[PDB]
């Protein structure tokens, strides 16, 4: 059920995306090991996702979370890297996204930095790089990142480093 | 996967330490997201 739309390099919606995702570059403590060296990106497309089904899903949730927190869902958009974006894309999120050994349990993790979703796009830590060059630094191949709405309702406050 | 803390929604990763860091947030529910865009993107090399 789902399709991809072609956003013009015109359109205001592909300029704010492009700026969130310019924008919230960093560097990151592993010197590039894991994502890459880089300060900016060649965006070469961005497309929309629409998929009946997973928005409803997806609002459902939200309205129940909303009832138990004085009616607000908390909601943020946030960015989230992996090598099965095309499977999220048509299936959703799932346990098979969940990272098992991440910090904070076995759930699925989104960032605020694009650059920090980066560095999951080829596997955790960035797997072995890119599938033709082998190379987690690589300038030729095309990579990909999902900008995704997310519910956080009454959130746990875990401090950390 | 694993439950959120008891009375709880999602957990936030607060970032402690790096201080240019944004935050982390994680969900024990896969339908508390949606992907809304798909972006295609070389990371550019540094002149
Ligand atoms: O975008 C992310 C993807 C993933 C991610 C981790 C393990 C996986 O098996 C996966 O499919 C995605 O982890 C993150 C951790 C912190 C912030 C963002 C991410
Ligand atoms: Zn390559």
């Amino acid at each position: 059920g789902t399709i991809l739309i072609d956003l013009s390099p015109d359109d205001k919606e592909f300029q704010s995306v492009e700026e969130e995702m310019q924008s919230t570059v960093r560097e990151h403590r592993d010197g590039g090991h894991a994502g890459g060296i880089f300060n900016r990106y060649n965006i070469l497309k961005i497309q929309k996702v629409c998929n009946k089904k997973l928005w409803e899903r997806y609002t459902h949730r939200r309205k129940e979370v909303s009832e138990e927190n004085h009616n607000h869902a908390n909601e943020r958009m946030l960015f989230h890297g992996s090598p099965f974006v095309n499977a999220i894309i048509h299936k959703g999120f799932d346990e098979r996204h969940a990272y098992i050994g991440g910090m904070f349990g076995a759930g699925i993790y989104f960032a605020e930095n694009s650059s920090k979703s980066n560095q999951y796009v080829y596997g955790i830590g960035g797997g072995t790089g890119c599938p033709v060059h082998k190379d987690r630094s690589c300038y030729i191949c095309h990579r990909q990142l999902l900008f995704c709405r997310v519910t956080l309702g009454k959130s746990f406050l875990q401090f950390s480093a | 996967m694993a439950h959120s803390p008891p009375g709880h929604h999602s957990v936030t990763g607060r970032p402690s330490v790096n201080g240019l860091a944004l935050a982390e947030y994680v969900i024990y529910r896969g339908e508390q997201a949606y992907p809304e865009y798909l972006i295609t993107y070389q990371i550019m090399r540094p002149e």
